[PDB]
């Protein structure tokens, strides 16, 4: 049996309806599903584990479904020792147990379906050279995991034809005060700032970015992990999918997963099935072994042995005028197809600080003095040492 | 009205003296309105329990900060595990003591943890100062591949780097080993002789019994070891010259309950000013929002000057760490733990009796032996090399 | 050849010639992961032992 637990009075409502809508959706030879309906509410740690370990000695059931409701993200480690401990695979699709939680305790079972922050990373600086925009700045503070932030940043213009600069401040104190913060985001030469902090230090150092004036059409912002006009970044299908895609993607892992050992040999591991009755726990093997070779929906959920997923669905996510999070671009398997076509510069999604100081120009091509050469193709951007110019279209050196 | 703290300890018989520590407090500072009171519990003999006996027992009970003792049995880190999850949830501050582990120092699974004994991995500060002034230049350690052993290795390399550059050979090896001898062959190639050892209390032992057969406990070779490879089964099947490490205060619970209720009743009478007071949540029916002190109580603790208890050194880093403890190295002399120095953050030798050497030697042996056979690579250039 | 003869004789010591396995002189490159560089050639054995 697999285990469907819901969590938010939000939930509520829709478990009941939930259960047989999936039954017949995704079949497998020789298994059964009956999903049931929980509707447990508070974020204390009481029916987590009361009854979640009620539950394992009532039904007998293996595989946990779990999603919530608002941003709390203190509620993924509880069942990440449950996972570790009674070895119980518990696999959540979204809400507050789907950010990247490193290191993990050894012998578990815990999964996400979501991307790390080096995965995030590398998907940005792809935006940056698609609009020509070299020119950035990476600002962060005191995070719990900016060591490999920094690490990773300046490994990703080593390489490369197209020449990079790099600036940076040091940290920033919500504490220190409006004042000094302006004082310290002086020190800039560049036009493009990345951003790498906590959820609550975001909005007070974004309500002092206005203080200094760093809000302006001129600049943009993107987030890592009062809003400044301009502003990005990628949730992994956050917003997508609704919630009878998740519900049921969820089910399709662990249908799969456990009939990775079903097909050798007729086994039915009931490891999970008591939580306290048995004073040893000893037994545990090929924990996570498995769930390496899933492919479900035209797609590859392959996960890795640290227990997060290594093949995402990345998606950008824009800022409009109306204060709404909205998807322009796309990202399908390292393609980096983007929308609303990308021509000229400082007029899509960025102006000039000045209008009057950008001024446009005209030239023809003359071999001794004008040298047209088409952009490179491997990389997708002109080359160093020269400059675009779109021929009115395409981009050429 | 009542200050009230929480702790967990090993037996419900250790909990006797911590009501006489805090019904002391009203000799203490402030004496205004300050009741401390022990609210202590023995813990669950299994740990998985210990998450339904801390919601209905210690949240419950109006509590600041919990403390957290190893249990009677040798578990592995099985007691300061559940408390840091659920004491982590509301962000309230919790210290721990008699918790050498290495996991327990980054942020990103405990956000807040404060103990007051140093893990396993400063060991590594004493190894730098305890081969510099025994002239010893390079090495070579045997390190197990896990947490704890590559949290020693990283502190190492990085302190050799502004003396002697790097090591000369790190071996690493899987902690479930069992007659793996391989990476030892090639150890008695590199002309070291000064052998680290690293292992755990029980895989220690078939290092010194597969180098034994190798005649490795000869003349000419030292052994650093740490803590862990000499207590139990480790200290039969040892080399005759062990130099291994200690702690001079370490597994004294009562001095250490004693230490830790010191500091935090002083930490409270600190907070005591115009600023947010609000209590921790009171019961776990329900109890949803964070309190927004917490962070900030936490930072108290932090940089608290106890100068009392351990020779009054209690100060504490950026994480939850004891300072300059005293670790009284030692020298195994014939089935005879015998002391040869101290150390209190610079090493200090009152060398009692003197030292033996494995073999028998009387005078330190180096670790060097100079090799006059060598190995050459060359290139196929035409006017220089032909082939 | 001749160079290396006069030296072993010279500080007295015994060597043994082996040629290169890539066959290239030495230059620094990143690995598929990360970008933790390494030699190659003569400059990447001599560095690993």
């Amino acid at each position: 049996n697999v285990a469907l637990v819901f969590s938010g009075p939000a939930y509520a409502a829709e478990a009941a309806r939930l259960g047989p809508a999936v039954a017949a959706a995704v079949r497998s030879p020789g298994l059964d599903v009956r999903p049931v309906a929980l509707v447990l509410n508070g974020s204390d740690p009481r029916s987590l584990v009361l009854q979640l370990c009620d539950l394992l000695s009532g039904l007998r059931v293996h595989g946990v479904v779990f999603e919530d409701d608002s941003r709390a993200p203190a509620v993924a480690p509880i069942l990440d020792f449950l996972s570790a401990q009674t070895s119980l695979p518990i696999v959540a699709v979204h809400g507050g147990a789907a950010l990247v939680l490193t290191p993990k305790e050894k012998g578990s079972t815990f999964l996400q379906l979501g991307s790390s922050t080096e995965q995030q990373l590398q998907v940005i600086f792809e935006v940056l050279e698609e609009y020509d925009w070299t020119s950035f700045v990476a600002v962060t503070t005191r995070a719990p995991g900016h060591r490999a932030f920094l690490s990773y940043i300046e490994v990703l213009t080593d390489g490369s034809l197209v020449g990079w600069e790099h600036r940076g401040a040091l940290t920033l104190d919500p504490g220190a005060g409006e004042a000094v913060l302006s004082a310290q985001l002086r020190s800039v030469s560049a036009q493009i700032r990345l951003l790498f902090c906590a959820r609550e230090e975001a909005e007070p150092v974004f309500r002092a970015a206005e203080e200094a004036g760093l809000t302006g059409s001129g600049y943009v912002w993107f987030m890592v992990g009062p809003l400044p006009a301009g502003l990005f970044a990628v949730r992994s299908a956050g917003w997508r999918d609704d919630l009878a895609r998740r519900v049921a993607a969820g089910v399709a892992v662990v249908a799969r997963g456990a009939q990775a050992l079903l097909r050798d040999y007729g086994f039915l591991p009931e490891l999970g099935h008591d939580c306290r009755a048995q004073n040893r726990t000893h037994r545990g093997e090929s924990l996570h072994r498995y769930f390496m070779n899933i492919t479900w929906d035209n797609r590859d959920y392959s996960f890795n042995e640290d227990g997060f997923l290594v093949n995402p669905s990345l998606v950008v996510i824009s800022l409009t005028r109306d204060r709404t999070w909205e998807v322009v671009g796309s990202w399908e398997q390292q393609t980096l197809r983007l929308k609303y076509p990308l021509w000229s510069r400082y007029g899509r999604f960025l102006q000039p600080v000045d209008d009057t100081q950008h001024l446009t120009v005209a030239t023809l091509e003359e071999r001794p003095f004008v040298i047209v050469e088409p952009a490179d193709p491997i990389s997708g951007t002109c080359i160093r040492d020269s400059v675009p110019c779109r021929s009115q279209p395409e981009k050429r050196c | 009205k009542i200050v009230n703290i929480g702790a967990v300890l090993s037996t419900r018989k250790h909990e006797q003296m911590f009501r006489e520590a805090v019904n002391q407090a009203n000799k203490r500072h402030g004496s205004w309105k300050i009741q401390l009171n022990a609210t202590s519990v023995t813990h669950k003999p299994n740990a998985i329990q210990m998450a339904l006996s801390v919601c209905e027992d210690l949240i419950s009970s109006q509590v600041y900060a919990i403390l957290v003792s190893h249990p009677p049995t040798p578990n592995d880190h099985f007691t300061p595990t559940p408390v840091s999850y659920t004491a982590g949830f509301y962000r309230i501050p919790v210290l721990g003591l008699t918790t050498r582990m290495s996991i327990y120092s980054d942020k990103s699974i405990h956000l807040s943890f404060l103990r007051t004994v140093p893990p396993y991995s400063h060991q590594s500060s004493v190894w730098f100062e305890m081969m510099r002034v025994y002239s010893w230049n390079h090495i070579i350690l045997l390190v197990s591949d896990d947490h704890e052993g590559r949290a020693a290795q990283k502190r190492l390399e990085t302190l050799l780097e502004e003396r002697e550059s790097k090591a000369e050979k790190v071996l690493q090896f899987d902690p479930g080993t069992k007659n793996v001898t391989a990476l030892l062959m090639e150890a008695k190639e590199l002309e070291a002789r000064v052998i680290i050892l690293s292992a755990s209390e029980d895989d220690a032992a078939t290092v010194y019994r597969a180098a034994a057969m190798l005649n490795m406990t000869g003349s000419g070779y030292v052994w650093l070891v740490g803590e862990r490879e000499i207590s139990g089964n480790a200290l039969r099947y040892a080399p005759d010259g062990i130099l291994g490490l200690q702690l001079i205060n370490g597994k004294n619970e009562s001095a250490h309950i004693s230490d830790a209720v010191g500091v935090v009743a002083q930490a409270v009478h600190e907070l005591l000013e115009k600023e947010n007071i609000t209590d921790p949540p009171r019961g776990c029916v329900g109890n949803t929002n964070i309190w927004k002190t917490g962070p900030l109580f936490k930072r108290v603790l932090m940089s608290s000057k106890y100068a009392d208890g351990v020779t009054g050194r209690v100060e504490f880093n950026e994480d939850g760490d004891r300072k300059f403890a005293n670790y009284s190295i030692m020298n195994l002399q014939n089935r005879k733990l015998v002391q040869v120095g101290i150390y209190n953050g610079t090493h200090v030798i009152p060398n009692d009796r003197k030292i033996i050497w494995p073999g028998g030697e009387t005078e330190k042996p180096r670790g060097y032996q100079m090799s006059t056979r060598l190995k050459i690579v060359t290139i196929h250039q035409e006017p220089f090399v032909y082939v | 050849i001749d160079l290396l003869i006069k030296l072993a004789r010279t500080m007295n010591f015994t060597y043994e010639v082996h040629l290169v396995a890539d066959g290239k002189f030495g230059t620094q490159e990143r690995v598929n992961n990360s970008n933790k560089k390494e030699w190659n050639g003569m400059m990447g054995e001599l560095l690993s032992g």
